[PDB]
């Protein structure tokens, strides 16, 4: 698409359609007020007792 | 006018079904024993509260 009588400032770009999920760290800023959830995954290696 | 908001809670970790320590109170305590008694030339073992 091209824009009539604009310089290149006073303009901004993104993209905006994704098709898969990710996970919600503090370091990226949210999608909206409220958030929706999609899934979850589990946390391996448990603790046990043993004997040194 | 651009903004944030911040928001944190707290909660309870997962290992402490391993890694706990416990508080007690006590009270009065009974009392047990074990004894060797030497009866016409033989050793016999008795137990009792
Ligand atoms: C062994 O681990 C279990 C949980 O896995 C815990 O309940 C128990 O107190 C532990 N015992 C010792 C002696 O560490
Ligand atoms: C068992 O009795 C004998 C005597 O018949 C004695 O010499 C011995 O010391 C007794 N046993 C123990 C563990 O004291």
């Amino acid at each position: 698409k091209v824009i009539n009588n604009c310089k290149i400032d006073q303009c901004h770009a993104a993209v905006t359609n994704h098709k898969n999920w990710q996970y919600n760290s503090p370091l990226v800023p949210r999608n909206a007020e409220l958030g929706d959830r999609k899934g979850k995954i589990h946390i391996p290696f448990p603790l046990a007792n043993v004997t040194c | 006018e651009n903004t944030q908001l911040s928001e944190a809670h707290v909660e309870k970790s997962e290992s402490c079904k391993t890694e706990f320590a416990s508080a007690y109170r006590a009270h009065t305590a009974s009392a047990s024993a074990k004894l060797r008694v030497l009866y016409q030339g033989n050793n016999i073992t008795v137990a009792a509260y």
